[PDB]
Formats: C-alpha cells, structure tokens, sequence
C-alpha cells in the first residue's frame, strides 16, 4: 500500500474515499489519533488515483461563507461589516429552508451583496437572488422550477420574477457495488 | 473618507513617535541618576530635574533638524489632500 | 487629388478648407459654430457637397 | 479468469464480444462506465488483449476514416443497439451511388468494425429529418428562428429567455442530438439581452415591416 | 537513486509526482516527519525530469486570494480593505458554488474591482465578470455556456450578457498505466 | 526484450512498423504519446535503432523537402490513416503534370518514407475545397467576408462576437484544418469592439453615426 | 571535480543544471545542510562552464512582485500602496489562472498602475494589460490569441481590443539524453 | 573509440562525412545541435581532425567567396536537403554565363566544400520569386505595398498592426526566408504609430496642417 | 604563481575568471572559507592579466537599483519615495519578463522618472521607455524587435511607438576550448 495523502480530516477523508470508489480503485482510511486520517491505495492504483487527485484538487477546501470575513468578536463593527454579517446569514438560511422540500438533496443560494449603496445619497438597488438544487431522480424537475421561484419571491423587499435565476439538475447514477481487489 | 482615516491615525502616530523620543531620554538619565547611587547614596530630591532637562534640550538639539521635517512633510501633505 | 482628413473638427475650420475648391470666402456663423465633425472627406463637387451636407446637418447658406 | 468476471457485482452493464482479429470488446455505455472497465485493463488483471469500446467514440473513430477515404458523403449517424450488427443511417436525397457500390461500402466498414457481423445500411428520408426537429421546436413553444440552405439547415433561439427555456431547449436538444446527430439541422442556444425574442421590426408610415435576419441586435430599453 | 526535489509540502509532492508520471518517468516519494517531503527518481531518467521541472515551473506554489493582502487581525481597517475582503470572499465562493453543476470538474472566477467610486463624486461603474472551467468529455460543451452565464447573471447588482465571458474546455485523456521502470 | 513490450501496458496506441533501412519505426498519434514513446529510447532500454513518426512531424518533413525539388506545386496534405500506404491528395486544376511524372513523384515519394510500400497520388476538385468550407461557416451563423483571389481563398470573420461564436468558430476551423490543411483556404479571425451601442445612426446609402447630440462620424467605404 | 557555484538553494541548483545538460556538459548537486547545495563540473568541461555563466547570467535571482515593497506588516499605510497591494494581487491571481488553460505550461501578465489618479482633478484614466505564454508544441496558435484576449477582455472595468497585447510562443525542443561523460 | 559513438543516444540527429581533404565533417541542424557536437569536438574526447558544419553558416561563408571571386551574379541560396549533392540556386533573367563557365563555376564551387561530390546548378526563374512573396502576403489579409525597382523588389508593412497580423506576419517571412533566401526581395514589418496623430491636415500636392485651431504649418505635401 | 586579487566574493570571481579564459591565460580560483576567494594567474601570464584588469575595470561592483536610496526603514515616507520605490519594481518585473522570450538570455528596461507632478500644479508628463537584449545567434533580429515594442506599449498608461526605443544585439563567439599551460 502507497499512501498518497495524510492529515486530514473526517469530512475530507469521506470526499476522497468517495471520490475514488467511482473509478474503479479502493482506498483505505487509518485513524492515527491526534495526528489526523490518511488514505491508502494498492500500488497498481497508485499511478490511476494521483490523477485523479490531480483532477478533482482533493482534499477539499473548507466552504467559505461572507460572516467569516467580518468576525462577531472584532473591535470595530462598521455598517458595512454589519450588512454583510446580516446577508450571510440570510442565504445559509434560505438554504437550509430549500433543503426541506419536497424531493430535493442539496441547495445553494446566492444574494446580491451591496456595499456603498447606503453611505451614498443614492437610494439602494433592487435585491437579486440565485440558486442552485440537486432533485432526486424520476422527478419531472422542469415543473419544480415554478415553486422555488414562488418561495424565493416575497421572502425579500421587492424582487422581480426576471430577477430570480433557478438552474437545478437530477443526481448522477447510484454507486452501489464494490470496485475489485487487484488480482495479478 | 480614506484620507479623513489615513489623516487621523498619521496624526496620531506622529504624535506616539515625536512625544516618546524626549520621554524616553528623560527617564535614561534619570534611570542613570538614581541606581548609579546605591553605594554613596548623598540622595536629593530636586537634584536631578536639573540634568534631566540639560538632556531633553541636548537630544532637542540633536532632533531639531529631524522634527522640523517630519513636520514640514505631513504639513504639506495635508494640504495638498485637502485642495487637490 | 485633394480632400480634407477632420477629427473632431467644428464646422469652421472645416469649412474654411473647402474655401479653395469653392472659389469664395466662407463666413460660419456663431450657433453653427458649435457642432462638430470627422471623417475623411474628398473635395471634387463641391456644390453638390454643400447641398447634402447642408440638409445631413441641418444648415442653411447662402451665396 | 474470464473478463466477464473481473468485472463487477452487476453482470449486466457490460457486454463482451469476441473479436474477428483474436480480441475481445467490452461494451459499454457511458462515460462512467467506460472508465470502470478501462481501469480493469490498465492495472493489468487479464493475460490476453481486450478493448473497450462506446457509442460515441466509435462514432468519432470511424467517420475519421469517412472523410479521407469517402469525403463528400451524406450521412447522420450509426446506431449500436445490437452491437453485433449495426446500423448505418445512410441519406437519401443527397447521394448518388448505386447498388453496386452500397456493398463496396458495407464491406469497407464491415472490415472497420471486427466485432461486428454485418452492416446495415439504411436510406433515411431528408425533409422527415428537419420536420421532426421543428414539430418538436414548436412543441415546447420556443422562440426559433430556421435558417435554410444547401445541405444543412439551422435553427437560432436568441434573446433574454428565461429558466424554464433554458431547461427546455437544453432538454430537447440532448434528445435530438442522441438520433439525429449534429451532422445536418444544428441548433444556436445564444444569450442576449433584449425582450424581443429574436425578431425585429422597423416602422414606418404603413404599420411593422418584419426585417431580415441580422448579426445586429437591437439592445433593450425597459 | 538521485534527489531533485526535498522538503516539499504534501499537495505539492502529488503534483509533482502527477505531472512526472505523464512523461513516462517514475519517481518515489520519501517522509522525513518534520522537514517534509521528498522526490526522489532513477538514474538514466534524471535528464528529463530537470527538464520537465524547468519547464513546468514545478514546484509550484500557493494560491493567492486577495484577502491575504489584507489581513482581519490588523488594527486599522480602511474602507478600502473592508470593500476589497468582501469582494474577494464572493470571489471565490462563486468558484465553490460553481463545482457542484452536473460536469464541472473546476472552475474559477474573476470579478473587476471598484474601490474609488464610493469615495469621490462619480457613480460606481458596471460590474464585470468572467469564468473558467473544465468539464467532463463527452459533453455538449457549447450549450453550457448559457447555463454558467444565466447563473451568473442575477448574483450580482447589475450586470450584462456582453459583460460575462466564459471560456471553458474539457479534460485531458486520462493517464492510467504504469510508467515502467528503466531496464539496463 | 522486443520493442512492443518496452512500450506501456496498452497495446493498442502503439504500431510498430519494420522499415527498409534496417530500422524500427513506432508510430504514434499526438503529442503526449509521442514523448511516451521517445522517453524510452532516450533513456536506452533498447539496443538497436528505432524512431518515433507522427501525423504532423512527418507532414512537416516531406514538405521541407518538396519546396526544393518541386517547387510551385498545388498539394493539400498526406493522410496517414494506413500507414503502409499514404493517399497524397493533389490539386486537379492548378498544375498540370502528365502520368509519367505522376510516377515518378509517386517513386520520389516512396523513397522517403521506408515503412511505406506504395504512395497513392490521388487529385482532386478544387471548387469542392472552398465550397466545403463556405457551407460550414454559413451553417454555424457566423458573419464572414470571402476574398477570393488566384491560387487561394481568404475568409475573414470580424465583429464582436460572443462566447457561444468564438467557440463554434474554433471548433470548426480545428475540425477543417485536419481533413485539408492551411495550403489553398486561410480563415482570419480578428475581433474589435462595437463603436455603437448607445449611439443612434444612419444606415443604407448615405451613413452616419452621431456620437453626441452635436456630433457627427462620417465612415469611408 | 572543480566547484564553481556553492552556497546554492535548491529552486536556484535545479536551473545551472538544467542550463549545463542544454549544452552537453554534465554537473553534480551536492548537499551540504543548511548551507545549501553546490554544483561540480568535470576537468575538461570547466573552460565551457564558466562561459554559460556568465552568459546566462546565473544563478538566478528570486522573482521580484510589487507587492514585496509595501508590506502589509507596517502599522500606517498610505492609499497609495493599498491600490499599489491589491493590483498587485489581482496581477498574480491572473496570471495564476492562465495557466489552468488548454495547452498553457507558463504565462506572466502586466498591469498599467495608475497610481496618481486620486491626487488631482483629473478622471482616472483606463487600463492596460500585456500577457505572455509558452504553448505545447504541436498546436496552431495563432487562434488561442483571442480566447486569452475575451478572457482579459471583461475581467476589468472597461478595457477596449486594442489596449491588450498577447506575445505567446510554442515551446524549445525536448532534451531526454544525457550529456555524457568526457573520456580521459 | 568512432565519432559515430562519441555522439548521444539519438544516431540520427547528427550525420558524419568522410571529407576529401582528410578530414570528417558533422552535419547537424540548428544552433542548439550545433553546440552538442562541437563541446564533443572542443573538450578532446576525439583523436583525428574534425568539423562541424551547419546550413546558414555554410550559406554565409560561401558567400564571401562570390563577393570576392565571382562579384556581380545573382544568385539566392544554396541547398543543402543532401549534403553530398548540393543545389544551387541561379538566376535565369539576369546572368550572361554561358555552358563552359557554369562548368568552371561548379568546378570552383566543389573545391569549396571537400563533402560534396558534384554541385548542381539549377536557373530559377524571376517573376515566381516575388509571385510566390506577392500570393503568399495577400492570403494572410495583410496589408502591404510593393516597391518594383531593378534587381529586387520591396514589400513595406507598416502601421499600427494587432497582435494577430504580427505573428501572422512572422510565421510566413520565416517560411519564405528559409526557402527562397533574403537575397532578392525583402520585407520591412515597420511597426509605428499614426502619423500626424490628432491633427486634421488637407492631403494633396497643397498641403498643411492645422497644429491648432488657429495655428496652420506648411511642411512637404501631405 | 602570483596572486592579483584576494577577498573576492564568488560572483565576481566567476566573471574575473570568465575574462582571463577569453585572453588565453589560465587561472585558478582558491576557497578561503570566510575570507572569500582569491584568483591566482601563472608567472608569465601576471604581466598581462593585470593588464586586463586595469581594462575591464575588474572586480565589478554590485548592480545599483534605485529601492536602494529610498529603504522601507524610515518611519516617515515621502510621496517622491513611494513613486521611485513603485517604478523601481515595475523596472525589474519588466526585465524579468523579458529573459522568458523566445530568443532572449538577457535584458535591460529603464523608465522614466517624473517625480514632481504628484505634489506640484502641473499637468504630468508622457512615459519613456528603453530596453536592451542579447539573443542567441541565427535569429532574424529585426523582426524581433517589433514585438518588444508591442509588448511594452500596453503595460504603461499611454506610451506612444516612437517614445520606445529598443537596441539589441547578438550573442558572441562561443569559448569552449581550454586556454593552455605556459610551457618553457
């Protein structure tokens, strides 16, 4: 067994493990404590899973919301750092209300930031939204469309329904059954 | 207001960095007043307030040509962000 | 031949060119002075290039 | 070891075919699983020679050898329904060859082709070709725009459309290309800003004229 | 056995490796606990991989945000450096939003930057985008290029279909066999 | 230790081909395979000689090569899908060589390439070669501006095109260039901004564009 | 053995021995600990050493980023090096995107600071770039030219066709041979 | 040890002539196979006499020779695609050599280069020379503006050019130099700005310029 | 064997013995440790190499930058400072990107410094521009100078083509052969 990554974590190891299982090779997970997880494969699979390491950029980057930017226990607190505090938690909210539908597995959803719209003597723009979702299949999600749209809508001041943008995909095939131990 | 920001805490930095040169070297000799007397000690108060601004005006002697134009860069600069 | 190169020009100095192939003085103006004008242009009618660049740009003259 | 069994639990994904050149083909059907059985072979777990092979590219491979050795042909595209004896969907109204040479032609890619028996080889109509692709267009009530010429038709969809036009033409395309192919009625998903759909029109002292189609596009006050 | 690479981090020695084994040459991979990792290849293949590291520019080095240039535990904070650490976090969680797509392998975001105009007296200018991506093959590649632009469209105040450019492609034939050792 | 198993696991991306000069030649198709196969007879792992050809670097050679001989000839490319036997497509109406000195350019040809058997000197059409890529460029909506002229064609696509355009113009000039090459039909892509796009103009015989409320732009044809 | 460098780094040792094996001379890397690595050439090839040298001017000196002379350590900063540091940052984060491209190996782009646009009555002026590239050969790059130039087009606040110049290259010839040693 | 061996790996790069002066000539290619086999030749690892030879060099020092010995002819370049039978390229419209002095001509021409074995000389003619400069600059959309004159022509690109029409420009001066020689017809990529950059000026046989709105100039006639 | 120069540091030693090889004389580079180099020449081979060190103006002293007038150390800093501290990094960025051309083994770029338009009344100058290159030999160098020119017309404000001049030569005849011993 050549080992090719170690140190991470536990929501990592799951993503590179997944990853590779899909094409055919198997790894290995090893607790080492305090020190993190590691990965191993089988020496014919080693020269196959460094390109895919190469390709997807495993491990993963933790996902980066706008409120880590601007902390809660900073000194200063400016307005602007107190509307994109408030933003922030307005779209990891609305996210975790799309994950609660009917027949849906993931979500993410955008709102249009504004900065210098309120110092100035201009009045601020209109809000702008997006989303993305991941449906379960045999669903017919051309029709799904119309609901999102209706429940992000008047969830905020004024948006228009032009102003809304929803593109959203079925999962990929189910991955089920084991790769294969490499027999010579 | 960058430059009402980047004014203000210029202007209190150059204050830290003009006000600590002369406090500093008041308080070297005077440091160099009191422990040089552990052994014959002949201890009076008002004694050392007499070298200790023979060497605030000796260090001012020697910064008047750096205070002056440090002075004359930030006064100028103040100006030309202010009209221009 | 001959012909005048203008960019952002004002309808003076423009004008003053074409007093050659036209064989008179040229006088513009203080309101018709204002707008403006580029291309190159080729001076070989003269008559029937003041007519439709008179009525292209909204003037009136006067010989 | 059979191949049959080296690969996974599901023995129903792949197909394996034996081969005219002392070989053997696995058949699979997409890209997912053309690279789960392609790893098979790389690592190296089989002693004679196998191949993997697809829908798409023994499409690309051998209309690669049709356009040097029979350029100026009309086809659309080759079905592997049953991959022991494909299908060639030959064009009608845009050939001129006869009998004779049809079998010249069976044979020079029966010979492309070890896994397979016999080639087919149908003669499709044309005009059922661009009548299937615009009673589907206005089925889904699209905004089109058909752009007829010599050997070749073209469809363009423009402007400032919205989601579910999207998913639609993106939907309807991706069933037309799996038929038909890109090889004669091409589609032109584009996105501008303007509220008219496409279409244009000048007015003047009568009522709308409808104008040409254009490159110029007229952007949007609104 | 001759070393060319010593000290390395753990994703720069997976890439170095990675870009090695497409040319047909073999390297090893050493730990030393503290001082990082190793490269190490054989003898009659020593030639190319100094070339292959001269041209490549390997090893490579991190990536740049620009929220590193203005750190949050600084003690003064201009309105320029909070304008420009909030630009720089929907920079790059667009690029994490834009992975999840059905094809996506990667993806990258570029964002124009206005910082003056909330400053002086002119209105702020139109916001620019533009995007980067790989997908996988066997895709119609030419009709994705609207559904990045849709998505992008309504994530921000105010925004064009003449000012997004996306300029994607797909992945390169996947590297799967073993290089070989050198026989002598 | 034969040649065909120095190479990777893969059998099939490799041919390897015996020559007539005592040398083996393995014939590679892109780039990437090209320095696969040339890391191993670089590093030495094989005792005698032996070369790596391509598609490209052998189209490149025997063109060298035949602007010295044979200058102002009309030719288009080699096509290398057989490689014991290479079909030369040559132009039909631009040069006019009788069947004896096609043979001897048919012999002429044999002698550079030792892994081939026989050359097969084919002529074609030369109003095909433009029409083909006339009723390519209208298909896919592009703007374009043929400019013909004797012994070669030039088209000329201009504008402000989009994302969707610039990629559908690349994939079908990379989809041209390898079936006929860039000898007798060049394309030119150069794109520019739009002068008017808040601007109101004048179009048709006498045009103008009025870049203010007082300003007037007179284009020359 | 005769030395002619020492006191080496390792990015530094990795490009004489990448110039010398270019011109059929042969030198050795040799540790030393934490006084680096130093490099040794043959007798014979000593008089031929020494003229590539001085020729190609080595060993080479560390990249130099505009960024490294305003340090964001410093405790009062004027806007004239914020803007200096952030076009700095945007000019690495171009560049390091470019060569996430189809067939780039390496590439370096330039920006136009206007840096004296605040200071006075004047409008800010616009902005200009300028991008080199190494292409793999084997490509007919005379069209990548406008896909590096629509990327850079719209990425900025408004830069016209003209005000862009690409200058890109196809690659030297590969160097997979050793040199050889010279007999005696 | 033979040099044939003292070379790399690669026995084909390179290519070994017995001379006739008692010597052993090394035929490479470019500049950074030059310097390869001359560093073999340089440091001592060889015991007879040997050489380097290379194709522009060997154009540039047999051109001395004719500048000297054979003054006044017009020639463009001399071939070198089989070192042992070298082609030189002659002038049809502009020589007044008759049959015995091309054969003193060859005569003199193979005591040069002690390699060869019989130089042939070949009559180019003069018009297909710039034909080929003329057809080939007019297919790259490139403009240009040919100066006729005696013995030679002149092509002069100028303006301020794009990124585009210089490499293109680039990539056909290089493929024509190599082939025909820079002998007869020369280009001249002068890349400038505009000329006269903002200022209106009245073109023709009566010109001046405008430096202002009230400031003429009268320099040579624009 | 008399000694003409001692304390040497190694990059200069390297170009004393680089000049000596060119005149057909023969030295020799002695390691002192901590006290530097020492270049020791043969006995009838003294008169004329102290020759060509009264020629050459040998040791050569270290490159002069203009960041060096002005360090980062000082607690104050002048606008004039912070302009020459700016165009002194664009000065050398430019000629690092000069040597990764086509052709090119080195470069020099010098700009002109207007210094007095930031903080007086006066409307700024135009920007000067002036390189030199070395290339390798067998290169059509007049058509390699129009792209130099097109390269750093567009990473400045607004240069024109005729306030860029451009002066470039070729490499010269290569040293390979070594110098010889003076027999008696």
């Amino acid at each position: 067994d050549k080992d090719l990554l170690k140190g991470l974590d536990q929501e990592q190891a799951n993503e590179v493990i997944a990853v590779l299982q899909m094409h055919n090779i198997e790894a290995n997970k090893i607790d080492s404590g305090k020190l993190g997880y590691s990965i191993t494969v089988a020496e014919p699979d080693f020269t196959a899973a460094v390109y895919w390491i190469k390709t997807y950029q495993l491990p993963p980057r933790p996902r980066v919301e706008i409120a880590q930017m601007f902390p809660a226990d900073s000194l200063v607190s400016s307005p602007r750092a107190e509307k994109a505090r408030l933003y922030s938690a307005i779209e990891q909210r609305l996210e975790q209300s799309l994950q609660t539908m009917e027949g849906v597995l993931s979500a993410r959803v955008h709102i249009s930031y504004d900065i210098d719209a309120g110092e100035n003597g201009r009045p601020p723009k209109p809000v702008h939204l997006s989303a993305l979702a991941v449906y379960e299949r045999g669903s017919p999600l051309a029709h799904q469309i119309s609901d999102i749209k209706r429940f992000l809508k008047n969830s905020f001041a004024d948006v228009d329904y032009d102003n809304i943008s929803v593109v959203l995909s079925e999962r990929s095939d189910a991955q089920l059954q084991a790769p294969g131990t490499p027999v010579k | 207001m960058d430059d009402l920001v980047f004014a203000g805490n210029k202007a209190l930095y150059l204050v830290l960095i003009l006000s600590g040169w002369p406090t500093i070297v008041a308080t070297i000799i005077g440091l160099l007043v009191g422990l040089f007397q552990t052994v014959t000690q002949l201890q009076e108060q008002t004694l050392p307030f007499g070298i200790k601004l023979l060497g605030v005006c000796l260090c001012l002697f020697l910064l008047s040509g750096w205070y002056g134009e440090v002075l004359l860069s930030y006064g100028r600069q103040v100006i030309f962000l202010a009209l221009a | 031949g001959s012909g005048f190169v203008a960019k952002d020009d004002s309808l003076r100095t423009f004008f003053d060119a074409m007093a050659l192939q036209l064989k008179e003085p040229v006088i513009v103006s203080k309101m018709a002075a204002r707008k403006k004008i580029t291309g190159n242009f080729e001076f070989h009618d003269p008559n029937a290039l003041l007519e439709k660049l008179s009525l292209q740009l909204g003037l009136i003259w006067y010989f | 070891a059979e191949l049959d069994s080296l690969l996974g639990q599901e023995k129903e994904r792949f197909q394996v075919l034996p081969g005219r050149d002392k070989m053997l083909y696995v058949a699979a059907q997409n890209e997912r699983d053309t690279l789960w059985a392609r790893q098979v072979l790389a690592r190296g777990d089989y002693d004679k020679n196998a191949r993997v092979i697809n829908e798409n590219e023994e499409n690309k491979r051998i209309s690669i050898w049709l356009d040097t050795y029979y350029p100026q042909l009309a086809y659309y595209r080759i079905h592997f329904d049953e991959p022991r004896k494909p299908v060639f969907w030959l064009s009608r109204q845009r050939n001129t060859m006869s009998k004779k040479e049809l079998e010249v032609l069976s044979q020079k890619l029966r010979a492309l082709m070890p896994y397979a028996d016999s080639v087919n080889i149908t003669l499709m109509d044309d005009v059922t070709a661009a009548g299937q692709a615009e009673a589907g267009l206005k089925q889904q009530a699209l905004p089109y725009s058909r752009r007829n010429h010599k050997g070749g038709v073209t469809f363009v969809i423009q402007g400032a459309l919205d989601d579910v036009e999207i998913l639609r033409a993106r939907q309807f395309v991706d069933s037309y290309y799996r038929t038909w192919g890109g090889r004669y009625v091409q589609f032109a998903i584009e996105l501008k800003d303007d509220w008219l759909k496409g279409r244009s029109f000048q007015y003047g002292a009568e009522g709308y004229i409808k104008m040409s189609p254009g490159h110029w596009y007229f952007p949007s006050p609104l």
